[PDB]
RNA sequence: UAUGUUC
RNA sequence: CGCGGGGUGGAGCAGCCGGUAGCUCGUCGGGCUCAUAACCCGAAGGUCGUCGGUUCAAAUCCGGCCCCCGCAACCA
RNA sequence: GACUCGUUCAUACUACAGUGGCCACACCAGAUCCCAUCAGAACUCUGAAGUUAAGCACUGUAAGGCUUGGCUAGUACUGAGGUGGGAGACCGCUCGGGAACACCAGGUGAUGAGUCAU
RNA sequence: GCAGAUGUCCAAAGACAAGCUCAAAGAGAACAGAAAUCUCUUGUAGACUAAAAGGGGAAAAGCUUGUUUGAUUUCUAUUUUCAGAACAAGUAGAAAACGUGAAAGCGUGGCCUAUCGAUCCUUUAUAUUUGCAAAAUGACGUAAAUUACUUACUACUGUGCAUAUAGAGGUGUCUGAAAAGUUACCACAGGGAUAACUGGCUUGUGGCUGCCAAGCGCUCCUAGCGACGUAGCUUUUUGAUCCUUCGAUGUCGGCUCUUCCUAUCAUUGGGACGCAGAAGUCUCAAAGUGUCGGAUUGUUCACCCGCUAAUAGGGAACGUGA
RNA sequence: AGGGAACGGGCUUGGCAAAAUCAGCGGGGAAAGAAGACCCUGUUGAGCUUUACUCUAGUCUGGCUUUGUGAAACGACUUAAGAGGUGCUACUUUUAAAGUUGUUUUAC
RNA sequence: AUCCGACUGUUUAAUUAAAACAUAGCAUUGUGAAAAGCCACAACUGGUAUUAACACAAUGUGAUUUCUGCCCAGUGCUUUGAAUGUCAACUUGAUGAAAUUCAAUCAAGCGCAGGUAAACGGCGGGAGUAACUAUGACUCUCUUAAGGUAGCCAAAUGCCUC
RNA sequence: CCUAUUAGCUGGUUAUUUUCGAAAGAUCUCUCAGGAUCGCUGGAGUUGAUUAAUAUAAUUUUACCAGGUAGAGAUAAUGAUUAGAGGACAGGGCCUUGACCUAUUCUCAAACUCCCAAUAGGUAAAAAGGGCGAAAUAACUCAAUUUGUAUUUCACUCAUAUUAAAUAAAAUAACUCCAAGUGGGCCAUUUUUGGUAAGCAGAACUGGCGAUGAGGGAUGCUCCUAACGCUUGGAUAAGGUGCCUAAAUAUUCGCUCAUGAGAUCCCAUAAAAGGUGUUGGUUCAUAUGAACUAGCCCUGAAAAUGGAUGGCGCUAAAGCGGA
RNA sequence: ACGGACCAAGGAGUCUAGCAAAUGUGCAAGUGUAUAUGAUUCUUUAAACAUUUUACGCAUAAUUAAUGUAAUAUGUCUAUUGUAGAUUUGUGCCCCACUUUGCAUACAAUACCGGUAAGCAA
RNA sequence: GAUGUUAGGAGGGCAAAUCCGCCGAAUUUAAGCAUAUAAUUAAGCGGAAGAAAAGAAAAUAACUAUGAUUCC
RNA sequence: GGGUAAUUGGCGCAGUUGGUUAGCGCGCGGGUCUCAUAAUCCCGAGGUCGUGAGUUCGAUCCUCACAUUACCCA
């Protein structure tokens, strides 16, 4: 019966405990650019460019830049389909996601290390490795710390 | 509800710029008999067969929609500004 | 007579009967509402661009076919 | 030719 | 029980249309009369059913309770 | 030693103390002028006689708070399985995940750019 | 389902900027008191922000002051509901013209979440846009020529009406008919998607049985009771539900007749007593036998008269209408 | 007996179960009749009622026509002069009975 | 003996024979006539009417006896009106180039002012009060158009109520 | 006769095999027995794939996000809430009553929160791309005609011989067109609202029934195993092996005697309270006395046709708990 | 729960109009010879056959209420631009990476036409 | 004008498919319903022929103009 | 929505350029004893706003304010 904008966003859209007060200076100085990766965070302060609850914590690419708003571009489920949707908020509820800064970060990392491996021919194995089972190991531990455990009685 | 009877504000008709207006309140004025509209009406409630329309009977909402008529002072064109339902409209009463 | 007012039961499966369908993400997006003064300019540019590219090739046409 | 109780 | 109205001086009723609570009978005091009535003069008495809320301001407006009253409680 | 612009936004706050000052901040001397009020209190303007009393900086307190770790505790809770137990309420087991309050101990900052003084 | 709220209100309660800090408490000051004004200290908001509630807010979003009308015109990309239609309400922007501020900026109504309305018709505004079906209407207007049906060139052309665009007049059953009853004289299509009766689940209610022991019982908790509490059973009441029957399961009571249950009224044999006898009360095994005549009422139920040994309680589709 | 659409002739588990017949009987076949008449639904009716909506016969009233022939009175219009305020000029009252019209009464 | 209907009579052919209908009696209403009342008809015309207020038509009540109270506020019905508001067609006037647009007035009705209940109908509530108790002749007060009178009653009308 | 009027309603709706195969949600509706529309489905067709790879995935991993439910708390706030303890405004007679303050204390919240899981959810993991440069273009941006931005052209090269993490009868893909039926649902586990409760009413997830048979649960639309062409063998699942009834009167170790024993989830009821029945344990007292504890058994335990662990029956179990 | 005592025979998505999709067929910027005509055709034949060198429908151009206006634009018989992409060309008659071309289509960008805004407007 | 068993004649009724006048519904559709639709239809009354009726412009057009009616 | 009329003392009420006027209400005195009867001042945005006019509540106009008819395609 009752569906308003911000209809089920009490704890959502609420500040966190002495964390309230206006966003600060340094969030107007982080870089946007055209298709990097946005974390849409509403801040509750910032009452203009407010975002819909659905899109709270969730990340998109920036498909357009205003002098003080950004469109971000967040698949939505609707049923039987995922659907692209264009959220317009402005720049205090927007955030530079990390998302892919592992990837990055690896992306340069294999870059120096695959040009010195051509460089000395080397074959390297670069993907991921999802380590799995160990080898085995062949432990001293003296016997002053082997201690036996027994099940406990009940009281 | 209360607005002045004049108002600074951009003339969108004949002067592209922000100029005085007198403010005042627009009245719907009187159906004419001539009008295509009452002509068709009148030709159809013309013999028998009784009342050939809908007559209106349920009468839900007590306000209407405040048209604010804006007349530049300048370029003497007139514009029309609707304001939020009320209930009590007063043109230009004391502050 | 009192009816069933609602469920969503059911509606997953059938949802998924034909997979979640993913947006297709096409490689270029229209630029119709997007950040004029700027998209302008990037019209003026390739402008710039093909004018260049058209005359240098007409004249290699030109000076190649006497 | 107003009215005007009781002990 | 569903409502849809009301609780104000000792009694019956206004103000109860937010700011200054009225009238009659009642009660008191003094006159008139041998005395009592009637009559004349002058006073007093309202905590506004109860508890919260709004308002600068509540007996008044808004709710919750306690009583009173009036309708409804039908088809098998 | 200090100042300006910042970052983090309490390890940075709060209370009560102690120490410190040359240019340094500041308190401070005035109201003609710009300006300002009831009030030169503030704001604004013009100064340099005085002072570290205060602001400020540093430190201290079996300080409060904050913060980190431990411990609460594999406890509470919980995903999956069960032709598991139990009359039920509830409670185990198997494959997994795993708190919080409280309490205890340590700490009370770090830092970017620029500049002044020696 | 629960606690509420809406059909409003605001030239400021909108816009911008500046300055300031609120509620409350403590202490102090003629009148002056629990409250009237002033001063100081503390004061993370305990105030205020139109309203419901929830978010947000301290050199502010609050209070005061100053200046204002951005509560303006036009158009996009879109979010909410969602069919990813509309309205509506928003978000981010663009083109004008402005306000405010010293400026950076901010402002396309209200700090945010609610406060609203299609087609057709009407109405009034805008237009160097159009029409009214063979034509003209400002105007023979401006330049030449003769006694004419002369020739060139003019954004600006009669009343009335209709159109295009934009607001408004409303549908609150709010994606939007112009709409009072009654049928016990009734009809039809259907419905066990749905009531009235059995049956079914449940057992609040009704009925029956336990546990504890404060007390009653002259003293003595438990001979007999047992408050405050608490555990069950039954389907003999009434509810709750709507599972089966609406191309029909004959809906009260009585009469008649049979059978069954036991939670036993009497009869048989026992145990206990607050048991001298008599009478009675509590209780066990036991359903073999029997549980009546009448006045009033359609009654069930009830209530009297009377006998009796006793006049017990129930079931069988509320047993029983070919 | 169970479960089952929660009251089975059929199903499951049991009890059991031995040809053909005659006459009664009303427990059951949730027996027969008969698309429930009660109730609800239907954007299906009908009868009836009203200060339901929209109409309508009748009825009341006015206008035009039928509708002719005379008279009088009153009113109004037109036309000349006086008077009031009044900027060659504009409005108001009265005076005539001059030409025109309407009404009310009356006569044939 | 009680209830109902006065009686004779009539009725739901095939579930109701009655207390229902009728009835005489009583009361009210309209109408003096072919330009009347009531009614029929599409029109023409007709029924009452071969009639004429001791008549016809329209109602209610229901023999006799004894009575038939108050209310015209409401709704009906009805009566008077150039003082009177409102209104249609028409008419007249003004303006316009005309369509048109504006004004003005002796209809009926409603409104206004009356009448009418054997028209539809309606016809109150709190307190206090008498040498025991009880009740309230009496008093105060609110209030209506009038406040249910004469009568009658757990009535075929009273729930509570056996 | 108009008229075979209309009916969102009831009934019926005619050969075979084969293949695919639903919905009982949702939005609007004078809508609630209906309809349109979406979803689910079939048929047709193209583009793809056919290159153990890419697209892709009801899956995980790695990296990074967002949350305020369970829990916890009441001394952190709000709202409740029981008690005292200590200590400088009011009342009466040095005292008392209180108020107030301080530190405690018992207990709580769907519309409380300092904190905060599990599960669930989102994004990313390279070739139409990335990185690094030079040159061009622009009316954009900047103090910048050479600041930046974007685009374009040239260069160089970033694993691929296992594939920028794992796994994948992943192209059985993607897309388009036309169209059917459906739009009364119900049940089970877990969560949950109203209700005394209900085989009650209303919701969430998944799986089923419906639409579906087969083996088992005696019986049973929904439980367990398991889903189905026609066969021959084998071996099993669930569940059973005394007979009915295929298979153990198997083996091995305990418990139990019931004058209404007990005997497979759903499942076909049982409680508070008791027992000097018996079997084990635990803690106290010089093989004795107690108090507890929990297994089976017993009381509590009453209903109507005659009766049901499914029946017979079973006690050196054919019962209960194991192996 | 309703219908069915039995058997035979009859017994229900059809016909027309109009629209679209699908597929087959013919022709193709055209397609369909409408009504009607002629012809030693006249059992069949009510069908077949035929049509002296702008009939009409649909298509070939859209947009606007509308007066109306109407699709690169004469540098050029090049035929707009990208990114993917079928096919083709060569080099390392049959595997693969570079070259060459760039269908259909998808995603965009550009122009141009009609209408509306805005600016200018003899 | 009347009146005439004066002379000579006509009309009447049946039949309807097509045809010409009048009169005139509702079912139905609108998912209700009242205008609208059904329909200038059915039913009803009357009147003709092998055809009837219409028909030689008080017609179109707006053109380089056509030329009674009917029908495709 | 159209036409008409009305609201000036506390009550009621009519009045319009050289204008605010009154009966009742208020207050005392007075009256032949107490009721009934004369007297004075107190009582007015002439409903509201604007407008015309040496000289207006006044003349015109609009706003709401009440009572009658009559009107309804938003």
């Amino acid at each position: 019966k009752s569906r308003g904008k911000r209809s089920g966003t009490r704890y959502k859209f609420s500040k966190k405990f002495r964390k309230h007060g206006e966003c600060t200076a340094n969030k107007y100085l982080e870089k946007l650019n055209y298709g990097d990766y946005v974390d849409i965070v509403c801040d509750s302060t910032q009452q203009k460019g407010m975002p819909f609850n659905y899109y709270h914590g969730k990340t998109g690419k920036i498909f357009h830049i205003t002098k003080r708003g950004v469109g971000v571009l967040v698949n939505k489920r609707v049923k039987h389909r995922i659907e692209q949707k264009k959220v317009c908020v402005r720049i205090e509820h927007v955030r530079k996601s990390r998302c892919n800064e592992d990837f990055l970060l690896r992306k340069i990392k294999n870059a120096e290390l695959i040009k010195e491996a051509k460089l000395k021919n080397e074959h390297i194995n670069i993907k991921r490795k999802t380590e799995g089972p160990k080898p085995a190991a062949m432990i001293k531990v003296p016997p002053s710390k082997i201690i036996t455990i027994e099940p406990l009685p009940f009281y | 509800v209360n607005v002045p009877k004049t108002r600074k504000t951009y003339c969108s008709n004949k002067c592209k710029k922000h100029t005085m207006h007198k403010v005042s309140q627009y009245k719907k004025g009187k159906e004419r008999l001539s009008s295509l509209g009452r002509r068709r009406y009148d030709m159809k409630q013309k013999g028998f067969g009784g009342q050939t329309k809908p007559v209106f009977k349920k009468k839900a909402k007590t306000t209407k929609k405040i048209v604010l008529k804006l007349e530049c002072t300048k370029c003497k064109k007139k514009r029309f500004q609707t304001m939020k339902r009320c209930k009590t409209f007063e043109m230009g009463a004391d502050k | 007579a009192k009816s069933k007012n609602h469920t969503n039961h059911n509606q997953n499966r059938k949802a998924h009967k034909n997979g979640i369908k993913k947006p297709k993400k096409h490689k270029f997006m229209s630029r119709k509402g997007l950040d004029p003064n700027f998209f302008r300019n990037q019209k003026y540019c390739l402008k710039g661009i093909q004018k260049k590219k058209k005359e240098l090739k007409l004249k290699a046409k030109q000076e190649k076919n006497n």
